[PDB]
């Protein structure tokens, strides 16, 4: 995944504490599957896939949307099994907000709508022949302010003549600092040539200054002001003897002390060889441009990045039936692409059975499966989310990413505090029947909860378990990749004259043998295992038993009056 | 048959060296190891399910014709009395004779057992007993 | 092990500093000690151990810790192996043996614990006539600086 | 070639260990082969082929380049199969820099644009009526000093006689000065003339002058000074009875002291018949002059430079496909020669398939591979390079001579960080179907790999292996290279008396018998073999089956109950 934003290097050892009302409302739990989403998000940059670990970065990140609703679901959709790894990728081709003046281009690394109340201003300090910049963001709270801006190590003249001048001199075709001269009175005395050496650093310039017995180098007292020669500012005839000259980098030096502050980014204008204009005071102004984009109508760009990525139990997070026709041929896909993935959807606000069954006639493909419910979740703030189906298939989601590979989601309890709809027996039964997910409430001793019926996907016939049931799907998509890389591994880079058919069934047998011990599978008849071999080509059929899994008992009473 | 294209180590193109020095009148020279190794039983099935690794040890053993110099008394390789306290770890080399390549190590290698004989028309023999913390096999490739 | 946040018997300081006076002074590759109290308990402390040197990309330049242990490991280091191999003929001397040596040295300093652990098989040598010469890579020993916390009030 | 760098001349016996960011980096390992490049590269002679057995040697000499970074990947793409030795030659055709001050013509030993920084000047010592030279090579800071330069003995004569004179002659037909009279009060003792024979080194002359009753010839203990005897410079009538005259060879002492300085060569300047510019002290100095040169339009000349060499492997760095044409020609000329290679070829970034089959249609000869795929590394120093694939290409190189001759290159793992492109499992088809070699992605349950899929030349047909797959056409290579230079030295080379078909035939069987006993060679035809012997002149004729990989695999899985 791209990596997630840095965080600056430790400054000082100390403990930080502090309070916070929210603080984080989840992490990642341990898992080897990974969990995928997308959808509406309020920062970082667009068909970009990031990795997720703990609430407070996606929040920092992603400063609002239904994508941390989703996400916080996730994390704590089970006190037991949470969703584990993330990856997520906002839809939406958002820009950032941008301001050009006084010589300077500013722009916020944040895409959106927000980074337009970002305020930059530049204010002329005279104490000091300096510029300061202030930063203002109220939705952040986040305030910055420098002052000293443009400001390196100056120079003084101790000599009899008249006068000592100094310049800096530029190249044309760049801009760039070539040359600075120091003089004394109609005579020069040394010149520093940029091209390489110690002419580059400010540091040694000090140094071999100062060894001139009529010539001062000293320091600013505001931090370090170490900058390469290159970046100096053009100066000419600089008076050297009755005051102290200042040699000035105002672009340079605000870049360093304005470094990091990824809210605020900074191109110098090329005036309309375009030069290198100069830079001016300006009052605090608002950024502008910042906006988000429109959804375009196919997201198969946006999906094509998920792949070869490793992700498991994708979520679209929208209900219009354009992105989930996508999905579906998406994950075929990567099916074939020995990469196989499976989704989870949802139709909104349905509240209603027949539209699910239209649904349902749209989508039959094993690889998907359908949830018909919406309710209300209980946020760590304490909001009252009443959130469509989709957002409860996240849910599902999360707790699948968390559960082993050998089991299913069946009559496992959920967080929901309420749903909109609970239907009969029958009702169930149907749309049990059809291939659809839904999930009932439970009370008895005064003890309730809300539980997954069933874990059937959009395809129909129960003849096929490996197709209709994800914990046959499940389990056998890990172990054929499983057995697949072994198997290329072991025989791909050898000859064909030591290796014969016998040879394959034994390691087929050994690998299904040390399988069975783990207990991942039922018990396999080795016997039915038998080869063909023929030249570079190699032909194998095999026989085994899946993991089977109890679901309904009947019991009956009597009563014999003693 | 030739010396580079024999594929076999004979014991001819085998050197054994200690400390900088070849070890010479050297006759045998064999190394044992142990794992330690077990199987894990439970009640389900006979079976063993697993195995693992318990102990570590570690033995190599020397044999040399006792020369009238240069002997491991003589050298210091190996004490008799209360010296050997003061005697540090020694590690071993078994060596390629052609090149000087080396074919395996002996780290951290201490003495256990010390044996010398006498007889009427054989030659004096000198055997040594070494317990060794780990052997290593690198820098072959 | 460095001289960082343990006591020291001052009675009492002229100066005491701000954490960002501390920050810059620290950055700046500069010694301070700083007064703690809680809970009636009061105790001067040395902040760090950072030297002048002012680069922090080298902490075997920057820090007293790494600069202290590595100096005794070269002086124990360079003994060794001039007594065992200057004194020695170059017929029986290669570069495997050389190899092995350095492994066995490095591999009885991880037992005592001196060091973390290293990649053996990083170390390579060449042997030309009387001449010879090694690389090898090792890590160093680390140390736990700063930590950070938050809290949280649910009512309940 | 030539191994370019013997030893650096020691003092003392010490140990000295010095902590750096960097190693000696890789080496090269056992190989059967040789792997052969040319590259863009500064430092070493242009138009020179320079063995290298370690990257210190290549860091030595080629100083910087891509070429040194090809290197890197050639031994560090896989430790297991490290790349053998290398030969290497300079596309740049770069310049020395030169310096003629104070009498002396000063060059560089270094080409390229990086001569122009060495500095070099003499110095007059006072204190003995000598001169002093210093070297200095600022980007290597590489400090040489030499001191009481040209000064070898003194002459006192001791007798009372009113005056003593010492004489040298000098010839201007060669510019010579090989004459040395001693004569005290008109009257002459010995002559010695410094052309050889009596008097060819000074030491002879000291020997003589010392067993005169009345001089005495004393040696300089400040360098060694046992010059022959004509290089002793030009003297006229100095007083042998004042407190000390010198004995002088300028050049002599600098010709024997500076060729052990690293970094230059000196020569006498003739003045622009003219005689001696005298040598005498100037400035430290830039040489100038040292460029780079431009690379040549054709690199025919450059890769007739590799034959007999017996680099099996070379690798052109460069995507230009007339180079890829000049290669393919040189690689076949060698091939009908008596000389067998390989060539492996790949161009730019991220090309189309199209215009891959572009290259291809231009291209399809067995003797060559093309590489498809571009990518970035992770090299020392962690700096990680985002680089055409004419450098995978090496990656290809470097693996293959570090495999086995009867092991393919197929399905074995590659270390490169990621890759420009995913070809799809059509896409990857459809490349290898048309001659193509790709690299592959897996991924494990968390890990990741890099393979490449199979061994293919551009020639496209599958019919005959040998022309298809490298391996199999490099080992039937080496198989018969092997077999007719030996043949050649049993019966050509040495002196045979008689020879009869028969027993050629033997002599081949018993050959490929000795093969098979060790694996090289898995069966063959004994009877298929034909000689015939016609006057000089011998045919020869043999059969032998091509060793056969395993590709395929086809599984399938059925689930019961029970």
């Amino acid at each position: 995944a791209v990596e997630p934003f840095p965080r600056r290097p430790i400054t000082r050892p100390h403990a930080s504490i502090e309070v916070d009302t929210s603080g984080i409302g989840g992490s990642a739990g341990s898992s080897e599957k990974v969990f995928c989403l997308i959808g509406q998000a309020e920062g970082g940059e667009p068909n970009t896939v990031y990795e997720l670990r703990n609430y407070s970065q996606a929040k920092r990140l992603f400063r609002s949307g239904e994508l941390l609703d989703a996400i916080e679901l996730a994390w704590g959709s089970n006190p037991n099994y949470t969703a584990g790894r993330i990856l997520a990728m906002r839809i939406e081709d958002a820009k950032p907000a941008s301001a050009e003046i006084g010589g300077l281009k500013i722009t916020s690394k944040i895409y959106g709508n927000v980074a337009n109340n970002i305020q930059v201003g530049l204010e002329k300090n005279t104490l000091s022949d300096s510029l300061r910049l202030r930063v203002i963001f109220q939705d952040d709270r986040f305030n910055e302010v420098y002052d000293n801006i443009g400001n390196i190590f100056t120079i003084k003249y101790k000599g009899e003549e008249a006068n000592a001048t100094f310049s800096v001199e530029h190249d044309e075709e760049t801009q760039k600092a070539s040359r600075l001269v120091l003089k004394v009175g109609d005579q020069e005395v040394k010149s520093y040539d940029l091209t390489g050496g110690a002419y580059d650093y400010t540091n040694a310039i000090i140094t071999d200054i100062n060894q001139l017995p009529d010539f001062e180098a000293k320091l600013s007292p505001f931090g370090d002001k170490n900058l390469e020669s290159s970046k100096l500012d053009k100066i000419e005839n600089a008076n050297i003897k009755d005051k102290a000259v200042y040699v000035k980098a105002v672009f340079g030096d605000l870049e360093k002390q304005t470094a990091y502050n990824g809210i605020v980014s900074f191109e110098q204008l090329n005036a309309e060889t375009s030069p290198i204009k100069t830079i001016e005071p300006f009052e605090l102004t608002k950024l502008k441009g910042g906006t988000n984009g429109e959804p375009p109508a196919t997201w198969a760009d946006k999906l094509d990045k998920f792949a070869h990525e490793g992700g498991y139990y994708i979520v679209p997070l929208s209900s219009k039936q354009s992105v989930h026709a996508e999905v579906a041929s998406f994950v075929k896909e990567r099916s074939d692409a020995g990469e196989p993935m499976r989704a989870i959807v949802g139709g909104g606000f349905n509240e209603s059975k027949e539209q699910l069954f239209g649904r349902q006639a749209s989508l039959s493909n094993p690889r998907v499966s359908l949830v018909a419910n919406s309710g209300t979740f209980v946020m760590d703030d304490g909001r009252k989310n009443h959130v469509p189906a989709y957002m409860v298939a996240v849910a599902l989601g999360g707790l699948a990413s968390g559960l082993e590979i050998g089991e299913s989601i069946t009559f496992k309890p959920l967080r929901v505090s309420s749903l909109d709809q609970i239907y009969e027996s029958i009702d169930l039964d149907e749309l049990n029947e059809n291939g659809i997910i839904s999930i009932e409430f439970v009370r008895n001793r005064t003890n309730t909860f809300f539980r997954i019926v069933d874990d059937v996907t959009t395809f129909n016939d129960k003849s096929d378990p490996v197709k209709a049931e994800m914990a046959v799907g499940e389990a056998n998509d890990f172990l054929v990749s499983e057995l697949k890389v072994q198997l290329e591994d072991q025989f791909i880079g050898t000859r064909t004259i030591n290796t014969s058919a016998s040879i394959i069934k034994d390691f087929i047998q050994s690998y299904l043998g040390r399988k069975k011990r783990d207990n991942e599978i039922q018990d396999f008849p080795a016997e039915d295992v038998q080869v063909i071999v023929e030249g570079n080509e190699a032909r194998i059929s095999m026989t085994v038993y899946p993991i089977r899994s109890f679901k309904k008992i009947s019991v009956s009473l009597v009563y014999k009056q003693q | 048959a030739s010396e580079a294209k024999q594929t076999v180590h004979t014991g001819n193109t085998v050197l054994l060296m200690i400390k900088g020095k070849p070890v010479g009148r050297a006759q045998s020279a064999s190394g044992q190891r142990e794992y330690g190794t077990t199987g894990v039983y439970e009640i389900g099935s006979i079976m063993p399910q697993e195995h693992v690794y318990l102990r570590y040890e570690g033995t190599i053993t020397v044999e040399r014709l006792r020369m009238k110099k240069e002997n491991f008394a003589d050298l210091g390789y190996a004490s008799l009395g209360e010296e050997i306290l003061k005697k540090d770890i020694i590690d071993i080399l078994v060596v390629d004779n052609l090149t000087k390549q080396v074919i395996i190590s002996y780290h951290g290698c201490s003495a256990n057992n010390y044996n010398e004989t006498w007889q009427t028309n054989e030659i004096v023999t000198e055997e040594i007993e070494f317990s060794y913390l780990t052997a290593s096999d690198k820098a072959r490739t």
